[PDB]
């Protein structure tokens, strides 16, 4: 009965570089966490100034 | 007189060896008298597409009912009357049938075992009984809350691939599921190269090879062709599923961050990363003198009724973690001690701690190697996962080679800004937001 | 608690010298036959 | 390599020691106290003892005793049942020293503190209330309660109007009069035995005779009935077992085996039990049942489990009745009883086919018999049993003072009088 | 242990930051 359920569709919301149903995401996402990483680092940057 | 190091290096090899299909033989000798045989078969839970999802599960339930050359009771009877015990347990990449026995029962022992593999009498009757069974079992499954959490750990570790499925297969299929299609289930995946038949006891490596069945083999290619991996990576999701349910007692949290295959070096590291956390119980005689400050602080502080860390090993992915029991009132706690534990392991870990957590490894390693079953079984498995190899001896040395520096590095790439996969089950109600377990994967206060 | 509705049950108990053995230890805690 | 060494000292405590090939060595002291040892104004001692197993001792405190055996990434069972107490300690080859030095403090010199004492207390409701989960637990201490008058009637779980109230003294009593040196048995499952009992000899030397407790055996049958509203019943029905490691008994669990029913395979259905099979015919789909026995040193239990619906509960139980009726009604060919022994003897060997079985089953027969016997002679005594004389013992159980328990809505539960 | 790494980090901040900021 639990096992009936199924995880949503997320293509829509998710993105290219981890958007592959069957591959790695790990040599993905670095970078992803570094351009997220980035806005923050610029903001902070900025605001400082 | 004798020490540690020294037993290490005396115990009794294992020997592999091989059929012209590729049936793999492996076997350790103690010339004592019970044995246990297995056929280990690894295509699982992973290869089955969504409706056969529990297809190889359905196998398993009809594996022991009869075969052309024992109809009815004629498996059962069989065993019984020699004082034998047939098991069948299946997982998401393993399925495995092993007898325990008497050590001169292996005339007959493996006969049977063999004879269960491929001859399997199945008719529409035993059909639209196991199914029955199954429903019922899929009912009761819900019952168990810690069933139904990992199952929703993998399901959103690995949203959207195969591998996220559940092993008992989802309940429809059930209904439906063609009689054909346990056919090209079996035919398809059961043919070794899969396959080993190992077994450890007072038998003769020589004799089990000799006595294996050359029946049927691998119907597969001899080139690359075959080469497209069957075995393709499962895409790694880092997403959270609640399931909220106030009228439950108890909340169930697993949370875990990705990690790598069967083989790697960071793979035992992190096990004494894991031996320090620990897993603790409403009963455990030390609570508050417990050495893993996690344990120490639900001890003292009623923090949690039972708590384990993880590390669930698979080819192409990995799930690691820990996982919770606790009050409505605990969740955020409990979440934070945790991951607290986590973090303070990959920047502060210090070489005492690892040296203890690395201790507790070995002894975990040996102690469940005590018996005739644990250690066919570590033999089985062993071969699909990490080869033919029988590490047993090598694991003191490699976890012998862990300086805390070690530990700490490797445990930093697996946890550290990674984000976790979440699953609970109600009252989650207190369960953090995803972002503040997210944050709880790095270090700027808390 | 697990829900006991299909023929699965299993649990009676009698083994050799054993029996009705109940263990706490410091680390893990049970009861068996 | 080298087999089992035991050996009886002047003060009557046995040892043995197998220098085993592999890395796994542990150590475990059995001492004779069981639950069979306390009176009305003791119960609940046992338990309250096994649990508090960590707590400060003479030479070590509640801290370096737990925080020890982690560094070493060691265990330290507790085992008790209604004779005896096992107390077990597993760790590394090269660590037993710093290990054994533990479990002497633990079980030699343990010191109750009124404070150490009290905070455990509540730790007694927890464990029972974890135990008491499994009807089988329940119903089974209810049997043992109901079928004896005086001694090992009184359970494993401390009452639940005695928790709070069991005081260190008692404890401490406890340990002085049982935990001694008569009473005891090292084993160890990789140890030296030169070395194991110079050990021996230097810390367990300590006076004390049996049943300051109150030691006596007696069998008393009656009814202990719990009403629940669980859909499904679990009920015992029992009479005198034959004796602990004497032919009556043996010849019981050969006959037990007969009807037995402790599945040999997974999902799979017993051809071999004629309990199952009889009760089967004249039973629903779902319900399951087993041959129940149990052997102690003055007295024993034997008969059935079973666990049915509401309605079916009374024809399972007399169905399987009137199966081990026809068991005492001569009724039994040569072909089974050959299985049902070899079941047994498949079993046995099993039983001891690993460390902390074997450990086990010595360390009892230490206590029973003064040595150990080898599982040859084991299996051939096993063997002597008459075809005849399992019937003979199945006839005792039709005309032996009945004793049952039950658990769930017994609105179908026969009672001694309905069957 | 780290501390000291990251002590010489946070102490190298606070510097430049002065310098800088200040």
């Amino acid at each position: 009965s639990h096992t009936d359920i199924k995880v949503p569709d997320f293509s829509d919301y998710r993105r290219p570089e981890v958007l592959d149903s069957t591959k790695s995401s790990k040599e993905s996402s670095e970078a992803r966490k570094g351009f997220s990483y980035l806005v923050t680092a610029t903001t902070t940057v900025g605001v400082a100034y | 007189t004798a020490t540690y190091a020294q037993a290490l290096q005396s115990v009794p090899e294992t020997q592999v060896s091989q059929l012209d299909n590729g049936l793999r033989v492996a076997s350790e000798q103690s010339s004592q008298p019970t044995c246990t045989v297995g056929v280990w078969i690894d295509a699982g839970s992973r290869y089955e597409s969504e409706k056969n999802n529990g297809a190889g599960y359905f196998v398993e339930h009809l594996a022991f009912k009869g075969t052309k050359n024992r109809p009815g009771n004629a498996l059962e009877k069989e065993v019984e009357s020699m004082g034998a015990h047939l098991n069948a347990y299946s997982t998401r990449e393993h399925t495995a049938y092993y007898i325990k026995a008497l050590s001169k029962d292996l005339p007959k022992a493996v006969e049977l075992l063999a004879d269960i593999v491929q001859n399997c009498s199945l008719e529409d009757s035993q059909i639209e009984k196991e199914r029955d069974v199954i429903l019922q079992e899929l009912q009761e499954n819900d019952t168990s809350m810690r069933d139904v959490v990992f199952n929703y750990l993998h399901a959103t570790a690995f949203q959207g691939t195969p591998l996220a499925q559940s092993v008992e297969g989802p309940s429809e299929n059930v209904r439906k599921l063609s009689r054909a299609d346990l056919t090209e289930y079996l035919s398809r995946h059961y043919k070794a190269p899969r396959m080993v038949l190992a077994a450890a006891g007072g038998l003769e490596h020589r004799q089990l090879l000799d006595l294996a069945q050359k029946h049927f083999s691998g119907l597969s290619g001899t080139y690359d062709e075959d080469a497209v991996p069957t075995l393709s990576p499962c895409r790694f999701t880092g997403s959270q599923i609640c399931h909220r349910e106030d009228g439950l007692p108890l909340a169930h949290v697993a949370i875990a961050v990705e990690g790598p295959g069967w083989a790697h070096p960071d793979n035992v590291a992190l096990q004494v990363a894991n031996a320090i956390i620990g897993h603790y119980d409403c009963t455990y005689g030390g609570g508050a003198h417990l050495s893993s400050p996690l344990a120490s602080i639900a001890a003292t502080n009623k923090l949690c009724q039972s708590f384990q860390t993880f590390n669930i090993c698979y080819a192409d992915t990995g799930l690691l973690g820990a996982h919770f029991v606790c009050d409505h009132m605990s969740i955020d706690d409990m979440m934070f001690v945790l991951q607290g534990q986590w973090m303070r392991l990959c920047t502060s870990a210090t070489e005492s701690e690892v040296l203890r957590g690395k201790n507790l490894l070995r002894n975990a390693l040996v102690s469940h190697l005590d018996g005739t079953t644990p250690v066919c079984e570590d033999i089985g498995r062993s071969l699909l996962t990490y080869g033919r190899r029988i590490p047993l001896a090598e694991w003191e040395s490699r976890i012998a080679e862990v300086d805390a520096r070690v530990v700490r590095e490797v445990c930093s790439k697996y946890f550290y800004d990674q984000c976790p996969a979440v699953a609970g089950f109600g009252p989650i109600e207190q369960l953090p937001d995803y972002n503040r377990i997210r944050s709880g994967m790095f270090w700027l206060r808390f | 608690k697990r829900s006991v509705l299909c023929r699965e049950s299993l649990r009676g108990q009698a083994a050799g010298r054993p029996l009705v053995a109940s263990v706490s230890l410091n680390v893990p805690a049970s009861v068996r036959y | 390599p080298q087999d089992l060494e035991f050996t009886r000292l002047p003060n009557g405590l046995v040892i043995a020691s197998l220098e085993n090939y592999a890395p796994a060595s542990r150590i475990g002291l059995f001492i004779k106290a069981g639950s069979r040892y306390e009176n009305s104004n003791n119960l609940g001692t046992s338990h309250l003892l096994r649990l508090a197993s960590s707590l400060t001792t003479k030479g070590a405190s509640s801290f370096k005793i737990t925080r020890g055996i982690e560094a070493v990434g060691g265990k330290l069972s507790v085992t008790s049942t209604r004779e005896n107490m096992a107390y077990t300690v597993e760790c590394l080859r090269d660590d037993v020293d710093i290990l054994m030095e533990f479990l002497l403090n633990v079980t030699t010199a343990p010191e109750f503190r009124r404070w150490e004492v009290a905070a455990l207390q509540p730790q007694l409701r927890i464990d029972k209330a974890v135990a008491l989960q499994n009807p089988q637990a329940h119903v089974i201490e209810n049997l043992h309660a109901a079928a004896y008058r005086n001694a090992l009637a009184n359970s494993l779980y401390c009452p639940d109007y005695r928790i709070g109230k069991v005081t260190p003294v008692e404890l401490h009593d406890y340990v002085q009069n049982h935990f001694t040196s008569a009473r005891m048995a090292l084993i160890g499952l990789g140890v030296s035995h030169p070395v194991l009992k110079q050990v021996a000899e230097q810390f367990l030397n300590i006076r004390g005779g049996l049943g300051l407790s109150g030691a006596k055996a007696k069998y008393h049958g009656g009814e202990i009935r719990e009403q629940n509203g669980d859909s499904l019943v679990h009920a015992a029905l029992v009479a005198e077992s034959a004796a602990i490691g004497s032919a009556e008994a043996n010849a019981f669990s050969v006959l037990q085996h007969v009807l037995g029913a402790g599945p040999h395979v997974k999902r799979g259905s017993n051809a071999t039990s004629s309990l199952y099979q009889a009760v089967a015919k004249g039973v629903h789909q779902p319900f399951d049942v087993s041959a129940f026995n149990a052997s102690y040193s003055d007295s024993g239990l034997f008969g059935f489990y079973t666990i049915s619906q509401a309605a079916s509960a009374g024809d399972v139980i007399k169905a399987a009745y009137n199966q081990v009726k026809t068991i005492a009604q001569g009724n039994l060919s040569n072909p089974d009883v050959q299985a049902a022994k070899n079941k047994l003897k498949a079993g046995y060997l099993m039983s001891v086919e690993s460390s902390e079985g074997f450990l086990d089953e010595v360390g009892s027969q230490a206590l029973a018999a003064g040595s150990y016997t080898p599982p040859s002679t084991v299996l051939q005594q096993i063997d002597a049993v008459a075809d005849a004389d399992v019937i003979n013992a199945a006839k005792k159980f039709v005309s032996g003072r009945k004793s049952m328990a039950a658990s769930g809505n017994l609105g179908h539960t026969p009672f001694i009088d309905e069957l | 242990r780290n501390w000291v790494p990251t002590a010489q980090l946070w102490g190298a901040v606070g510097a430049v930051g002065l310098v800088s900021a200040t």
